[PDB]
């Protein structure tokens, strides 16, 4: 349902299954490499084969989760097919252990095969000001919606900016639950009647 | 400002609206070994002929993505980069856009190495504004991955896309590796004669000419000369 929904939960405890299957899911994973963060182990866990049957993710990745999170991608069944680039600027287009870093890695993959998608409309270079610590920029959500107009989409590990329309938001730092898909809202009382998410 | 929006409007690419030591490059240059180089077709050539061991090894395989004898990466991950590389010593895997960016990372762990850098090649589309099966969006730039194994400068290349055919890489990914100060023993494998540069060796098929020989080059890091970094004045002798 069209406007912004989201839950507050542990996405390691959460039922993903009562959401349904997404076009799009897209990750900012607090990889163990300012908040908390997920054991290797955890990140492997995560229900992510439920969330969809035909479609895209979009894994971002740092260090060495660049490799960490290739092997998750693949272990949830996806194959990785392109890599968006995020070249960090202040307001005026400059670039802000080896070497200095002036972009952030997100990994795309797909799994199934996705019908109807506008691929090859914007390109896997994302130039965009930098903003408060690990907030990732609003262009990606311009680019998931021309890539796959009007379809269901989930974040996971998002913050309350993070919320968009077509999106349904998953992440510890949310305030509450604002759910309207009916389907979703019917799902979510079955399984959790007294909501709450635990274990 | 969405320069995602406008390159979907515009066909000009985001990175076109990114905008904008000396006597360090001296010292690399007078540390710098005459260039040497050696005509060989990697397929068929023993790379154990090519000693000593290597501080640094940059690869530049020919894929076939960059045309639009080309090396495949089952071709690539059979090369036995082990057997040369010195036991502290550094990689630069010149990867593409596409299946090399898990391949190359497979072929650094069998070589033994761990990826420290991810160096981005982003391609500019200034002069011309305005395509594998499996692509999600057009892709516009390539990857150099830095690997090291034992015990200035930004990951990022910016430069206009070349003219269609041009396969050769910027020259700028060699002042990256030579700011490192890494050690002289440098080996560029798929270089060509127009890649041929002082403080390295450089040996590919398509080279004409060759001027190597492995007792001439091991004597430029006979002591006392063993372990400069390249960075640093050379030892006085006599
Ligand atoms: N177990 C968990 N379950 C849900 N969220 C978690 C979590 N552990 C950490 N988080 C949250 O995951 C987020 C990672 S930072 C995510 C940044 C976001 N993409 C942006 O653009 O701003 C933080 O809010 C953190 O509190
Ligand atoms: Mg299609």
């Amino acid at each position: 349902l069209f406007p912004p929904q989201w839950i507050c939960c542990d996405i390691r405890y959460l039922d993903v299954s009562i959401l349904g299957k997404f076009a799009v899911v897209m990750a900012d994973p607090p990889w163990d490499i300012p908040y908390g963060t997920l054991t290797d182990d955890e990140m492997r866990r995560l229900n992510i084969p439920v969330l969809q049957d035909d479609g895209f993710l979009f894994l971002w990745v740092t260090g060495r989760a660049m490799e960490l999170g290739r092997e998750c991608l693949n272990l949830w069944g996806y194959e990785r097919v392109d890599e968006i680039i995020w070249v960090k600027t202040n307001q005026l287009q400059r670039i802000i252990h080896w070497l200095n870093h002036g972009k952030e890695h997100c990994l795309v993959g797909v799994k199934g095969n996705p019908q109807g998608f506008n691929q090859g409309l914007d390109c896997d270079v994302i130039v965009a000001e930098v903003r408060s610590t690990s907030h990732k920029p609003d262009e990606i959500y311009g680019m998931i919606e021309r890539l796959s107009p009007g379809t269901r989409k989930i974040e996971l590990f998002g913050r309350p900016h993070n919320v968009q329309p077509n999106w349904i938001t998953l992440g510890n730092q949310l305030d509450g639950i604002h759910l309207l898909d009916p389907d979703v809202v019917a799902r979510f009382k079955q399984r959790y009647p007294d909501g709450i998410i635990s274990k | 400002n969405d320069y995602c929006q406008h390159f979907v409007d515009t066909g000009h690419r985001p990175q076109n609206f990114i905008r904008d030591i000396r006597l360090k490059d001296e010292l690399i240059a007078k540390s710098n070994t005459p260039p040497m180089y050696l005509q060989a077709d990697i397929e068929a050539f023993d790379i154990r002929e090519l000693t000593p061991k290597f501080d640094v090894i940059l690869l530049e395989p020919p894929l076939e993505e960059y045309y639009r004898k080309c090396w495949t990466w089952d071709d690539i991950m059979k090369l036995e980069i082990d057997e040369i590389a010195a036991p502290r010593s550094f990689i630069f895997l010149w990867c593409g856009s596409g299946e090399g960016l898990d391949l190359g990372r497979v072929c650094l762990r069998k070589w033994g190495y761990r990826r420290c850098e991810d160096i981005c090649w982003i391609k500019t589309n200034k002069n011309n504004p305005g395509l594998d099966p499996k692509a999600v969006f057009q892709r516009t730039k390539e990857h150099c991955l830095m690997g090291i194994k034992g015990t200035v400068d930004i990951d990022l290349i910016i430069t206009e896309e070349p003219e269609i055919g041009n396969i050769e890489k910027p020259v700028e990914i060699f002042h990256i590796i030579e700011h490192f100060c890494l050690g002289r023993r440098r080996l560029h494998l798929f270089g060509r004669d127009s890649t041929i540069r002082p403080g390295w060796l450089t040996v590919g098929p398509t080279l004409t000419n060759s001027n190597y020989n492995a007792e001439t080059y091991a004597s430029y890091f006979s002591a006392p000369n063993s372990y400069l970094t390249g960075c640093t004045e050379e030892i006085e002798r006599l």
